[PDB]
């Protein structure tokens, strides 16, 4: 609800000069508290709120550069995580319960979904409070999955999404379309479809190279 | 005195230009058809320009690394000189793109890297050689930045190997051109080093003898170093952020420091994590299709005592790496092999031979036309 | 280009005739003088052009083209030099 109001003067804010304006900031930290209630997201403004608190140390948020880095981590394998890494010295990065989300953060970059699992503060009302965090995770690790395996096991599926009995494990199974497979697997893609070379099957130069060689 | 009064002096000057630039240039076309008419020159204002732009990153580097918090550069740069330059039309001829070079320079080195979708969508004009030059120089930055190596390496390749198809002249390069060229060739040492096996590609932009130093440094740090890594590091950081000019060192300023460590720490820790997966990638995929035996010696190879071998596996499998089928009944593990292909390069140096004869078979009918 | 264009003209009247002499067996009755004669000379084409057909033979046709593409590109590279001898020795 919030976020669209916001919005349609906040992307004109973002494209004058008041972006490198303080003042604006008690609207943008309101949008990003905004983007993690109503599970919406703006890159310009979060890189710019994060670029105005790198000039502006006095003006450091812990729970609104929280809140970005917690979007930021249901946003991978794209590049808010890098973007957060830049504007934020060690001394800003290393607080409670920043230093805590940057390992969480590095566990799910470096794929150690497991350790994520095992490394996260249960009663953390942060974290309770991110609109969809639970479900954009388990869609990352998925997502790695359905890239780069053809067939997985069913416990170690599971293993990866953070101990999913097997009434859970088919609503997130089903969620992709992965169906059952034999003794006693989940198939995820097949071995033709998960290579397709783009690489030596080519040599259609010639009609190029004649036309600019035809003179 | 001296060097922060002509500091002054420049920003003076750049704030007075900047007043008559955003008063005149909306209605001057009286001003503007003298200006066309009269001349038989033209390049002074693409080199007074790019002059500008190198002058002021200068400038700002200086004050920001002396007064290190709160101050006015950025603020004073970003919002009254860059937007109103940025804002306001293009002048006829490519002083549109020379304005947003500036601009995309100084996005480059504040780090706020987004809004290239926006600035290449206003793009739209002919990039005669110079404009593709400078355009590829940040989109290959920005493509780095991006963690987009194949790409990065592309267009980074164009601009190192130079044949890009410039014909400057009129000192337009300017007092950097090494240094330049340097700056691309160390980004596409470390774009080779996190690609390669795969190119195959490299021959085109570096000469051999480099290929061999780099190669030396790329088969070590795979191996066991440290040095190599701390080497990279130290020459690539210098030229990673583009800060053009250093102040003076002194036992009594910090300042410069504070500057430093920042800069330090934020390349460091993006690094340090695609080194290791450098590292991950290094290992020889021998053959497509393991059993149980392969895959132990494979274990082995990736770590030992003892505990935990197979978990930390499945992380460095799944970092990128190993595409793959499980079969738990028959105990075979199935992959493919990435490849990758040669004789590509040929096909461009064929084009560019018959350009490079041409444009010494003009050079040679211009000297002749003064002797007729 | 010319021989091209005169190959490529007589080739379209094959098309033409072709065309003309099956439809006359089709129309009512024709194509008598044209049977296994006509049959003949299109097996003479076919034999001598493509010659054969498996993958082996265009695989190595392929290869041949690259051959002939890398001496055309060496004689680009000698002309070139040959320029390139000439571009210092003419200054």
């Amino acid at each position: 609800a919030m976020f669209e109001q916001m919005r349609a003067n906040v992307g004109k804010l973002l494209k004058g000069i008041d972006r490198y304006n303080p003042e604006n900031l008690a609207t943008l930290e309101r949008y990003v508290e905004t983007q993690a209630k109503e599970n919406a997201y703006d890159l310009e403004a979060n890189l710019a709120v994060l670029k105005l608190y790198q000039f502006n140390p006095a003006f450091f948020q812990t729970t609104v550069t929280a809140q970005i880095l917690l979007k930021a981590l249901t946003n991978l394998p794209h590049t808010d995580f890098t973007l957060c890494k830049c504007m934020i010295d060690q001394a800003h990065q290393e607080e409670r319960p920043i230093r805590q989300i940057l390992y969480l953060g590095d566990l799910l970059e470096t794929c150690h979904f497991q350790a994520f699992w095992q490394a996260l503060d249960e009663n953390m009302d942060l974290l309770e409070g991110i609109t969809g965090f639970e479900d954009s995770v388990r869609k990352f690790i998925c997502h790695v999955v359905g890239i780069t395996y053809q067939h997985i096991d069913r416990w170690l599926l599971a293993e990866m999404l953070g101990d999913l009995t097997d009434s859970q494990l088919k609503m997130w199974m089903s969620k992709y379309g992965w169906s059952a497979d034999e003794s006693g697997q989940i198939f995820i893609c097949s071995q033709e479809e998960s290579i397709k070379p783009k690489n030596i099957v080519e040599k259609i130069d010639f009609d190029s190279v004649s036309s600019i060689m035809a003179s | 005195q001296w060097l922060w009064d002509i500091i002054d002096e420049f920003i003076y000057q750049f704030q007075s230009f900047s007043q008559y630039r955003c008063k005149t240039a909306k209605k001057s076309e009286e001003e503007i058809d003298f200006l066309r008419s009269n001349p038989k020159i033209w390049n002074v204002h693409s080199v007074l320009n790019v002059l500008h732009s190198l002058v002021d990153k200068s400038n700002i580097n200086r004050q920001l690394e002396v007064y290190t918090s709160g101050g006015d550069p950025e603020s004073v740069a970003g919002e009254y000189g860059r937007h109103s330059l940025y804002k306001m039309l293009g002048y006829f001829s490519l002083v549109g793109l020379l304005r947003l070079h500036s601009l995309l320079g100084d996005y480059y080195q504040a780090i706020k890297v987004l809004e290239n979708i926006e600035l290449n969508k206003k793009s739209m004009y002919s990039r005669v050689p110079e404009c593709q030059v400078t355009t590829y120089y940040y989109v290959g930055f920005a493509y780095l930045m991006m963690r987009r190596y194949q790409d990065a390496i592309r267009v980074f390749a164009n601009i190192l190997l130079y044949i890009q198809r410039t014909k400057s002249m009129f000192q337009r390069t300017t007092y950097k051109y090494e240094m330049i060229n340097k700056q691309n060739e160390q980004m596409h040492a470390l774009l080779a080093i996190a690609l390669t096996m795969y190119p195959m590609r490299i021959d085109e932009s570096i000469h051999l003898q480099l290929r061999e130093k780099y190669g030396d440094k790329m088969l070590r740090m795979q191996k066991g170093d440290p040095q190599v890594y701390e080497e990279l590091f130290s020459y690539s950081c210098p030229k990673f952020l583009s800060p053009v000019v250093p102040n003076y060192d002194s036992v009594h300023p910090n300042y410069h420091k504070e500057p430093f460590l920042q800069q330090l720490k934020v390349f460091s820790d993006e690094v340090q994590q695609q080194a290791q997966l450098s590292t991950i990638r290094s290992f020889l995929k021998l053959y497509t299709t393991m059993p149980v035996a392969k895959l132990a010696g494979f274990l082995d190879l990736t770590e030992q005592e003892f505990r935990i071998q197979l978990l930390v596996f499945k992380h460095k499998m799944k970092n990128l790496v190993w595409t793959s089928g499980i079969s738990a009944l028959d105990g075979e593990f199935q992959s493919a092999s990435e490849v990758d292909f040669y004789i590509d390069k040929d096909m461009i140096h064929i084009a560019d031979t018959k350009v490079a004869r041409r444009y010494g078979d003009f050079f040679i009918r211009q000297i002749h036309k003064f002797e007729e | 280009s010319d021989l091209q264009q005169v190959g490529g003209a007589s080739a379209r009247i094959q098309d033409a005739l072709s065309t003309v002499l099956q439809y006359a067996e089709d129309v009512l009755s024709g194509k008598v003088s044209a049977d296994n004669t006509v049959g003949r000379f299109l097996m003479s084409l076919v034999n001598q052009v493509p010659k054969i057909v498996p993958d082996d033979f265009e695989t190595m046709l392929n290869s041949n083209i690259n051959d002939l593409l890398m001496v055309t590109y060496l004689a680009n590279l000698t002309q070139s030099q040959i320029a390139l001898n000439e571009k210092l020795v003419n200054l």
